[PDB]
């Protein structure tokens, strides 16, 4: 009843 | 200035690696007292790698820096600076920022505005 | 305590620099003469010439000290160290405080340039 | 009684200053405690006068120590405590000493004093010129530093562990599993006590004119 | 390439360099259009010209000198 | 002797993350992590006593 | 003009007409209070500062009793000590037992003061018990528990007077008085998380985080904010790896104890989406890497692409250290390319006003000088959004004195009262020629004030021509003792980048770069970089700017480094590092110092003091901290800034757009924080709760 690291996303060139 | 870093028994790295800081403590914005804002605090700027890190078993804030919880209190800025360069440290004096005097009247709370009122007090 | 201990002397403060120079001179003679006793006494691995060149290089460290009274405290501390070392008061793990660079090489990657400092952010 | 007695102690100390004007700078009393404020080259004659006079025979060193205020140019103040077991009285004697200059030792007079003097030496680095067996006591033999001194941290610089390799204990720079957390940061921001009244008798504060 | 110089706003030891930058900048920017100039001040300094060439290699000269034309000579010998 | 965190009758943890036991301990044995849930009530994510250094005062 | 009197036997001299609490503060006499504040109006609600005054029957309120000559003030009368015990006892009878669960544990003003003056014992042991006064919602930024309120009116005095949001109020009489909006509507002002460090009890506190650390556990650290252009003073509170909060340290000139909303609640983005390792792009997906892997990848791609000159673009961004910009600029200019630009659109050119003569791009009258202003006009800006503390200064001045505002740009909602002038540079020139060549010429201390959202525009130079010609013509806006051409910035770096000379040349704007450097640089577009470019990012958290990158390099944010920052006024100010960079982030200039070694550039320094000396060599008003100097060259600088853009560009009829589409989401931390992500949609003023009517 009662510093998370950034996830990798490389975008398009 | 007699160089006392060789007599106090401190290691060399405490005199030739770390920078230290003179500051007067600011007045807290939360509460309106001013008692802790008269003495001059001598405190060490942190080091990059050896400040603090989380332990793996419980999550204890283990440190490697050993001057992290030391502070000093001096009476004046001149005593603090003479002690700081007598022990052979590199300081940074941070000058205090006081408040500006401005005359207050309770009769400021109502005056006859001749044009737009532009404001409504509530009290 | 009426009588003193064996090799002690009454700590007394010279008013001139030449008398202090004579006293530090006699002091280096005492360390250098007692250096064969320390290898037998503290059971060190290494040779008597390394003890002697260390005593020399520990007086190299304070060769260019100008102030008289800092030379005075430095003499008093050196005589206290002789006093502890010539007897069996220090043990063989505090006698080897003096030789940390000799006993073992800790491993690879002693950083020299900024890059080797910086790959493990100044260690 | 007690008001009369503290007013009597004031007058006794006024006499002690008037008997030796060359050596005694000040005196202060606070609640049946008498402190004599003495220069460092002025230690030995005042202590002989405290041992030797019949009005003033203290005979017995109890405890001596230093205290550092780093905010003063003469850093340490060396305080002496005596006990006249005849007159049933206590007296206190404060001098001063920088890290590098001495104070002279009273171990020629007081036989118990030398052990106290080397204790305050190790805790503070304060010198006692004229002292046989000045060296450290109640710290480590190879210990570098003076512990009871405000630049020295709490946990110190070094720590001890058994290295397997050298088959001996080794001395290493400090690493903690739990860092020290002082809670002094978080004291009161209002003044906690007032100035307080005085216990000065009417005879020993300066007259107002008319 | 750049050139920078520094004065103090006090009327001592920087007044001729100050009178130089009050007047000669509209001609110095036209005489060297491709470079960039920049003037700064810090309430007391020694007056000094820094100019950077085609490497990042920069040179310096100290302008404790009495008249405007001498300041122009030091800058001209610097370039 | 050894410590214990009590509970209420009808089953409730009773430590309200008020942080007094950590601030008083003369040997700094307590270590508490406190977090608040949606409910508005206060509890402790992580409670901890080091018994190598608790001194039983 | 002054008055000598007696307080507690001390004698003290204070200016005439002041309050007696200011004389007691001047003499050193500690007087307790609950509803008095240095920056707010005087009310006599709280009844604590009662003081014994000769020739007075009753003890008078020392906060609103004015100073008269021959005054004998006693504070240690037994009647006064009885009075303080009495009033404290009255305060503490239906205040609720909340100190184990209250926010202000060790920071409660009421609690510290119930020791020095409060009664020992409490008699309230009545059956029917406490008042309740159940609470109400305010917004997603201010937690509200109105049971603990003591009705000191200080929150509503603030939101009326300085914040300019009159929604708060006091509704009731007697025991059923409540504080706050009772429509259940949303308190919107752009400086709104400021009422919680103002309330002396824990009634209004932080909503976005529950407090996790009691204030005796906290480690206080005195740093500078870099999110806004004012460079306001904060106070970082840290448990030791994480950062708990920021609180305004007081400064006399720049912020006067008030801090921005975005300044305060964006410590959430400091711990949620950071960079803790370097990454290398493999193709459609990054992998994390060895440090040497990424930093040799950069050198190998420099040898492969080989930009000989004017092909190494080095764009910086919003919140970056001066020392990191110096490191980058040194590395580019020893590389052989001053393609050294800033992040703003139309950043590829010189910003149509001189890097020369620092008074071109600074805020030239001081921030203190706005209090002395007479009639000022803003162009191309919204000071409510950009530099929100500046609006508190504007409204304070406009309310205390007689001022005249008019505005050229988008139709803004200020707290204060603007006059509209238009949406066109033609409307600008018509307004400067028509009626304000009387107003600004008449005024003793005006100032003309300029946004940096016009440097955004490509037609900027024709917009500088009209205004610089007007300042050169009019001798009241520009004379000896103060300069009144003023601009704003939007960053902590763009006012300090121009101190270094961080600007591209006219030759550098023409080429297309092969190797693009992003340093921060968060608002770049997909069109701003080429398709073949080597696009290495150096920042502290993941963003749009890191999404384009081939290599990302984790840098330390503003909390984790001791950095120099320059505001619009020109103050050089240092921050103090509160905690270390988490995981594998490093300091910003040292990363450039090591990437230089893998290139051919040996940067001449390796120590922070040598950074300070090199930083003095660029300009020595940056190793001199928190001093403001005047300029004797302002007269020359206005003419030198006028001559350049004369005839260089035609003023088109493009209407004056808003500079930022949102306040709450910019500068690469507020995009990552969920506090801003819900505070942007809660304050959209589409809903009925933000609007004053209906
Ligand atoms: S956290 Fe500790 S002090 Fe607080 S209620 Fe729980 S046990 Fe008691
Ligand atoms: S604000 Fe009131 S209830 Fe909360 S801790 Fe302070 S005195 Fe107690
Ligand atoms: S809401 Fe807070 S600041 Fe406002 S009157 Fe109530 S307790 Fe005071
Ligand atoms: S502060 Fe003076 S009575 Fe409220």
């Amino acid at each position: 009843k009662w510093p998370a690291e950034w996830t990798p996303k490389a975008a398009v060139r | 200035v007699p160089a006392h870093e060789i007599v106090s028994g401190a290691p060399a790295e405490l005199s030739r690696n770390r920078v230290v800081r003179i500051y007067q403590q600011a007045k807290p914005a939360t509460q309106s007292g001013e008692y802790g804002t008269f003495a001059w605090r001598l405190d060490w700027d942190i080091v990059d790698v050896a400040n603090r890190w989380e332990n793996d078993l419980i999550g204890w804030q283990s440190s490697g820096d050993y001057m992290q919880a030391t502070q000093m209190k001096f009476t004046s800025k001149e005593s603090a600076i003479k002690f700081a360069n007598k022990q052979g440290w590199d300081f940074y004096i941070q000058e205090p920022h006081h408040r500006k005097f401005r005359v207050k009247q309770y009769a400021n709370n109502f005056v006859h505005s001749y044009g737009k009122l532009k404001h409504i007090r509530t009290k | 305590a009426i009588i003193a201990t064996a090799f002690a002397e009454t700590v007394k403060f010279s008013g001139s620099k030449q008398e202090l120079q004579k006293r530090t001179l006699a002091l280096y003679r005492q360390f250098l003469r007692g250096a064969p006793t320390f290898a037998d006494l503290y059971e060190v691995q290494f040779s008597i010439p390394t003890i002697r060149t260390k005593i020399r290089q520990e007086f190299e460290r304070h060769r260019f000290v100008d102030d008289l009274s800092i030379q005075n405290v430095l003499y008093a501390k050196g005589h206290m160290e002789y006093q502890e070392c010539i007897n069996f008061w220090k043990q063989q793990a505090q006698f080897l405080k003096y030789f940390p660079e000799e006993d073992d090489i800790q491993g690879r990657h002693q950083p020299s340039n900024f890059v080797d400092k910086f790959l493990k952010n100044r260690a | 009684r007690y008001l009369q007695h503290v007013s009597d102690l004031h007058q006794y100390a006024k006499y002690i200053m008037a008997a030796l004007p060359k050596y005694i700078q000040g005196f202060s009393v606070w609640k049946d405690e008498l402190t004599l404020h003495v220069a460092p080259s002025a230690v030995i004659p005042v202590t002989t006068f405290l041992r030797d006079n019949t009005s003033t025979q203290y005979k017995s060193i109890i405890d001596i120590t230093a205290v550092d205020y780093p905010s003063r140019e003469n850093r340490f103040e060396v305080v002496y405590n005596f006990l006249s077991v005849r007159h049933n009285s206590r007296i206190r004697l404060k001098t001063y000493a920088t890290e590098v200059t001495p104070v002279p030792s009273i171990t020629c007079l007081y036989e118990g004093a030398n052990w106290f003097e080397r204790e305050a030496y190790d805790m503070y680095g304060v010198f006692f010129e004229g002292h046989p067996d000045l060296r450290r006591i109640m710290t480590d033999y190879g210990f570098e530093g003076h512990p009871l001194r405000k630049d020295f941290p709490l946990t110190g610089y070094t720590e001890v562990r058994w290295d397997e390799e050298k088959r001996r204990v080794v001395y290493e720079p400090l690493e903690l599993t739990q860092a020290f957390r002082n809670f002094s940061a978080g004291s009161t921001a209002w003044e906690p006590v007032g100035p307080g009244r005085d216990d000065r008798p009417d005879s020993f504060k300066l007259p107002t004119p008319k | 390439r750049e050139i920078r110089f520094h004065l103090c706003q006090n009327g001592s030891s920087s007044a001729p360099l100050r009178q130089f930058v009050k007047n000669q900048i509209g001609a110095f920017q036209k005489a060297n259009p491709s470079t960039k100039v920049l003037v700064r001040e810090a309430n007391g300094v020694k007056p000094i010209v820094f100019a950077r060439f085609d490497h990042g290699h920069e040179s310096k000269i100290g302008l404790d000198v009495s008249s405007e034309k001498e300041v122009a000579e030091r800058v001209k010998s610097l370039i | 002797g050894e410590h214990a965190l009590r509970r209420y009758p009808s089953g409730e943890e009773r430590c309200i993350a008020c942080k007094l036991c950590e601030a008083i301990c003369p040997a700094l044995a307590i270590t508490i992590d406190a977090e608040e849930r949606i409910d508005g009530s206060r509890r402790t994510t992580k409670y901890d006593i080091d018994m190598t250094k608790c001194i039983y005062c | 003009a002054e008055i000598e009197l007696t307080i507690d036997g001390h004698k003290v001299s204070i200016e005439a007409g002041s309050a007696l609490i200011q004389a007691c503060e001047k003499a050193g006499v500690t007087v307790p209070r609950y509803c008095y504040h240095d920056k707010l109006a005087i009310a006599g609600n709280c009844r604590m500062c009662l003081v014994d005054v000769e020739r007075a029957p009753k003890p008078v309120a020392s906060c609103a009793y004015p100073v008269a000559p021959g005054m004998v003030v006693r504070t240690d009368t037994e009647r006064v000590k009885q009075a303080r015990e009495n009033v404290m006892e009255m305060m503490l009878q239906n205040h609720p037992l909340d100190c184990p669960v209250c926010d202000q544990g060790g920071e409660c003003d009421l609690q510290d003061q119930s020791m020095r003056y409060g009664r020992d014992r409490g008699r309230f042991t009545e059956i029917t018990g406490k008042r309740s006064t159940e609470d109400k919602n305010i917004g997603p930024l201010v937690k509200t528990s109105m049971n603990r309120c003591i009705h000191c009116t200080r929150c509503v005095r603030f939101a009326n007077d300085i914040a300019g949001a009159p929604e708060l109020g006091s509704s009731g009489r007697g025991n059923d008085m409540q504080i706050g909006t009772y429509l259940e509507k949303n308190l919107n002002t752009e400086l709104s998380g400021n009422v919680i460090d103002l309330c002396p009890v824990g009634a209004l506190t932080n909503k976005p985080y529950a407090f996790r650390a009691r204030p005796w556990e906290l480690k206080k650290t005195e740093s500078i904010d870099v999110m806004d252009a004012v460079g306001s003073n904060i106070r970082i509170d840290s448990k030791g790896v994480e950062v708990m909060r920021v609180i305004p340290r007081v400064h006399e000139d720049v912020n006067e104890e008030w801090i921005n909303d975005k300044s305060r609640f964006a410590c959430d983005g400091l711990k949620t989406q950071r960079l803790t390792t370097p990454l290398i792009r493999v193709g459609d997906k990054f992998v994390n890497a060895t440090w040497d892997d990424a930093l040799s990848t950069i050198a190998k791609a420099y040898q492969q692409k080989a930009p000989k000159g004017d092909e190494f673009k080095a764009v910086a961004g919003a919140l970056v250290e001066v020392e990191s910009m110096v490191a980058l600029k040194d590395m580019t200019n020893a590389l052989g390319s001053e393609n050294t630009t800033t992040d703003t659109p139309n950043g590829n050119s010189a910003p149509a006003h001189g890097i020369t003569f620092r008074s071109n791009y600074l805020f030239n009258s001081s921030i203190a000088g706005i209090e002395d202003a007479d009639a000022i006009l803003l162009v191309g800006t919204n000071p409510r959004r950009e530099a929100a503390v500046m609006n508190a200064r504007i409204r304070k001045a406009w309310l205390r004195q007689e001022l005249e505002i008019a505005s050229v740009g988008p139709t803004l909602d200020a707290t204060f009262d603007v006059a509209e002038l238009g949406n066109t540079h033609a409307d600008l020139e018509k307004a400067l020629s028509g009626e304000f060549g009387e107003v600004l010429k008449n005024a003793k201390n005006p100032l003309i004030i300029v946004g940096s959202g016009i440097t955004d525009r490509e037609d900027a130079g024709a917009f500088f021509n009209t205004i610089g010609k007007f300042v050169e013509s009019t001798p009241s806006v520009l004379n000896e003792n103060w300069n009144g051409y003023n601009v704003l910035q939007r960053s902590a770096s763009r006012a300090g980048a121009y101190d270094i000379g961080f600007t591209p040349s006219d030759e550098a704007s023409k080429t297309t770069p092969k190797m693009v450097w992003l340093l921060g640089a968060d608002e770049v577009a997909a069109s701003d970089i080429p398709a073949d470019a080597f696009v290495v990012y150096q920042g502290h958290n993941g963003d749009v700017g890191a999404q384009f990158a081939d290599v990302v390099l984790p840098g330390a944010a503003y909390t984790e480094k001791a950095g120099t920052y320059v505001n619009t006024e020109g103050r050089s100010q240092i921050s103090r590092a509160a905690t270390g960079p988490p995981g594998g982030a490093r300091e910003d200039w040292k990363i450039l110092r090591a990437v230089s070694e893998y290139l051919g550039v040996a940067l001449p320094y390796e120590d922070a003091y040598e950074v300070r000396d090199r930083l003095a060599e660029i300009s020595p008003s940056l190793v001199r901290y928190d001093l403001v100097e005047p300029t004797v060259f302002g007269d020359v600088a206005v003419q030198h800034s006028l001559v350049g853009p004369n005839g260089s560009v035609t003023p088109s009829s493009a209407p004056l757009t808003e500079t930022i589409e949102n306040f709450y989401m910019t500068d690469s931390i507020s995009r990552s924080s969920p506090t801003m992500a819900k505070s942007s949609i809660a304050f959209n003023k589409d809903n009925k709760k933000n609007q004053a009517f209906a």
